[PDB]
RNA sequence: CAAGUCUGGGCUAAGUGGUAAAGGAUGUGGCGCCGCGAAGACAGCCAGGAGGUUGGCUUAGAAGCAGCCAUCCUUUAAAGAGUGCGUAAUAGCUCACUGGUCGAGUGGCGCCGCGCCGAAAAUGAUGCGGGGCUUAAGCCCAGCGCCGAAGCUGCGGGUCUG
RNA sequence: UCGAUGUCGGCUCGUCGCAUCCUGGGGCUGAAGAAGGUCCCAAGGGUUGGGCUGUUCGCCCAUUAAAGCGGCACGCGAGCU
RNA sequence: CCGCUGAAAGCAUCUAAGCGGGAAGCCCGCCCCAAGAUGAGGCCUCCCACGGCGUCAAGCCGGUAAGGACCCGGGAAGACC
């Protein structure tokens, strides 16, 4: 159950969905073996199943309609910490030019659709036009620079803890 | 861990399913239960 | 089903060396409760153990009665080989009967003793079953 | 390339199963069967293990030999043989039957894809 | 004809900076035969003759730029391979013969007390009792001279040509001089 | 390889079927209980996260958050014999307590029928094989007809005993 | 199986297998590093000379990354020993 | 073994469905055979319809050096072949 906000226009068939406005410019997969409620100005979760099962599919498929809308609408930005008394990191090239020793520095590229943010050298994030592919990536490098908690230091999804 | 017998430890260390597998979650190491 | 020899002859008249019936405690209500449903020659010291196990998860009231004892034994290995069985004795044991009053936790409210039995359970050898007696247990 | 119309086939989403089957049956009576589609036909589900089993097609490799064919081609070749006899009658019969990937002529692409498509 | 090749012509080494051994190797051009290409149906191999004056007494790279000399009109010199690089080189074995499971494959035999006591050479057993008779596995005598050999990161130094000849890192092109060898360069890891 | 990819009503989604025990675990599917949603209910969220409680052995530190013994009182929104992360005891969070928003079904234990971990193996693999996942088919209960022995009848002949 | 299947140890040739010694990949620590320990996944390749002992095994010598368990009639006598 | 995306549990969850991260391993890659893989594969080069007999004469004769073969002469090719 839910709306379907300015510009969004939905096309569905085959059994996907192009969700088309602003800086959000999405087409994208939705199940051909349950049920599509899609209606000029609002949306829901049909019910080819009804029953605890296939309901948590549709469930599901409330959160993710809903994800090609806040999605298409407004994008998506994951706040990335860099912490790191040595480590650092900042934009370069198209792509982000993160630094934490081993010798070379590694250039991070955001493939169609992903985009990279160095607002400030030791803060870093990521913005794109959906949270599935972006969350994803993201922590892709939020990992991939090592964020061992020993006593502190690594890349850090915003917001985590201290250690000892 | 122990492979047989996983039976859950802090306070909310939880039971969840990986490939009909129960293995268990938890926010400390001091739990990584595995069957 | 075989059994012991006479018992004032093969082994017979013992007092099954154990940690005799009841421990726990009182009252008129709850029937708290441990009975099984297996079939077998119940293992003297196992039980022996597993029971005075449970006495040692409490210490009090709850009646940790226990109806149990073993009054028959077992035999093997003791002189030429293989062929002619002279008899060596060990295992006194009870036939637990498929199923039966085992030993009770009875009282009016004190769960803290259930949850022990519980222990004297997992503990037991053969499965058994954990219950409740004539009205419930509380 | 080109040939008759004798036996005019094709499968998808089809029971891979009595498909052959009867893919045999005719075989069988005596009818040359031709064929196409792989891919598109079906097999039970559970995916994974599907491809397992089929796979076990694939490694079932010993000394002596043990190939199991990588593509569809071979699936349907080893079920179908796997209905008939290997005497004469059988094998020519095999001989006689003839399917293709996709078409050469007027779940079935996963496992034998996976191990070996 | 996708490829490079000629003949063992012989070894030995001399100069440089320590000192190299090598082998030297014949070879001006052995001219064109056709251009591998599955087009249109299979198109493998054709002979609009252009050959030899005895030879009816028988009867994309690589060969791409073997398109630039095959029209040409048939021959192309040796010697894309130039100062020190890496072909490879097939050579056929040598005619080694029939022999013992000594040198056909490493094998102790006979220690000693019977090293010697009319008693030599046999390798010494074949297969458990009841796995069951006999594996496909121990060689055998496995007769050698014929195999066709070759190896990896053949590298080439350098060439002349008072005819057309190159000189090659480290011999062991298999085979005796006088004899068939052939090079390419493939995968290599010494790049 | 002869004969219903019969039809009927359940349950399986692990190839279980094509061997295993104790023991696991809001898996799934069917049956009974305690507490409420207009003292408008469990998870969300706001918040005070009450005071005599900091009581005894050991204290050197129990003063819930060392362990052995208690488990009362309370002024007042109740209470928390404060199960809980710690530290040297103390010193913060957490619900065992509920307004508004919600707002309509939530948390429980027994009884079950079907199923996954536990359940490593030696020349090579295995439902017999090819095979199959709401007639697949398996597994349960339903009716159905067809298959199939030299067994029983037709067909005809042999034979001994009365 | 007694109208018969030749029982040790060694030899030479080996071939599985995993409960993997060494390897790699893991999660865990009372893990900082480093090196250790706990277990899960994986058998690729690899897994040394003596010494004394008919011995296997074993004890010791010096190495090593390692110096693995066990199957195959405790594999091998129509192949020795 | 680790994540993202997210139901069913209007609050979490790597998670049945959706996508990736990751092994001296598996498949491929390297090299070595190899259509007697009876499903005899490709390609090019070259030789042209001899004879006379009953027939679906797919049976008997010169043949084409298209070619090859025998014998001889020689090979790290090698028991013979």
């Amino acid at each position: 159950p839910i709306e379907i906000p300015a510009g969004v226009t939905v096309t569905v068939n085959g059994n996907t969905v192009t969700v088309k406005g602003p800086k959000g410019e999405l087409t994208r997969t939705f199940h051909p073996d349950m049920t599509i409620t899609v209606e000029g100005n609002v949306i829901t979760v049909t019910r080819p199943s009804d029953e605890k099962h296939h309901r948590a599919l549709h469930g599901t498929t409330r959160s993710l309609l809903a994800n090609m809308v806040e999605g298409v609408s407004k994008g998506y930005e994951k706040a990335l910490e860099l912490v790191g008394v040595g480590y650092r990191a900042s934009k370069q090239g198209k792509k982000l030019v993160l630094s934490v020793g081993y010798s070379h520095p590694v250039e991070i590229e955001p493939e169609e659709g992903l985009e990279i943010e160095v607002p400030s050298q030791t803060k870093i994030i990521v913005k794109g036009a959906d949270k599935q592919r972006v969350g994803e990536l993201a922590a892709n490098i939020r990992a991939v620079r090592p964020p061992e908690p020993y006593k502190g230091k690594g890349i850090r999804y915003e917001g985590e803890l201290v250690r000892l | 861990k122990v492979r047989s017998s996983v039976k859950k430890m802090c306070d909310n260390c939880k039971v969840v399913r990986r490939h009909g597998r129960v293995l268990v979650i938890c926010s400390n190491v001091k739990h990584k239960q595995r069957q | 089903s075989i059994k012991p020899t006479r018992r004032e002859y093969i082994s017979g008249i013992p007092g099954k060396g154990i940690a005799q019936f009841k421990m726990g405690n009182n009252t008129y209500p709850a029937q708290v409760e441990n009975v099984v449903e297996k079939p077998v020659q119940i293992r003297h010291n196992a039980l022996e153990a597993a029971r005075n196990a449970a006495n040692r998860f409490v210490q009090n009231s709850g009646k940790f009665r226990i109806r149990k004892f073993p009054f028959h034994v077992i035999r093997e290995q003791d002189g030429d080989g293989m062929r002619a069985p002279f008899g060596k004795s060990v295992g006194t044991a009870a036939r637990s009967h498929g199923a039966n009053h085992d030993f009770i936790a009875w009282v009016n409210p004190d769960p803290a003793v259930e949850f022990a039995w519980r222990r004297a359970y997992m503990k037991v050898t053969p499965t058994v079953n954990i219950d409740s007696s004539p009205a419930g247990n509380a | 390339a080109e040939f008759d119309a004798d036996v005019i086939v094709d499968a998808r989403d089809c029971i891979m199963g009595r498909v052959a089957s009867q893919v045999a049956e005719q075989a069988l009576d005596g009818e040359t069967v031709a064929v196409v589609n792989a891919e598109r036909a079906v097999i039970t589900g559970r995916e994974e293990q599907i491809v397992e089993k089929y796979e076990k097609r694939v490694d079932i490799g010993n000394d002596n030999g043990y190939f199991y064919p990588k593509r569809p081609d071979g699936i349907f070749k080893r079920t179908i043989r796997g209905m008939l006899p290997k005497k004469q009658r059988g094998r020519e019969a095999f001989e006689s039957v003839r399917v293709y990937l996709g078409n050469p002529y007027d779940t079935l692409g996963e496992i034998s894809e996976t191990l070996g498509a | 004809v996708q490829g490079f090749a000629g003949y063992k012509a012989g070894m030995t080494p001399r100069e440089g900076m320590e000192t190299v051994p090598v082998t030297v190797i014949e070879t001006p051009p052995m001219r064109a035969v056709a251009l591998r290409a599955y087009e249109q149906r299979p198109l493998t191999e054709v002979w609009t003759d252009e050959f030899h004056s005895e030879l009816d007494r028988t009867l994309s790279d690589r060969l791409d730029h073997a398109l630039d000399i095959v029209e040409d009109g048939g021959e192309h010199a040796m010697n894309i391979f130039r100062a020190g690089e890496y072909a490879d080189v097939a050579g056929v074995t040598k005619g080694k013969g029939t022999q013992g499971p000594v040198k056909r494959w490493g094998v102790q035999k006979r220690k000693g007390k019977h090293a010697r006591q009319g008693w030599r050479r046999r390798i010494g057993n074949l297969g458990p009792w009841n796995p069951s008779r006999v594996r496909s596995t121990v060689p055998q005598q496995g007769q050698t001279g014929y195999h066709q050999r070759t190896e990896l990161n053949k590298r080439l130094i350098d060439i002349g040509e008072g005819g057309p000849y190159t000189l090659v890192k480290g011999s062991v092109p298999g085979p005796d001089k006088r004899l068939v060898p052939f090079f390419r360069a493939v995968r290599p890891n010494d790049q």
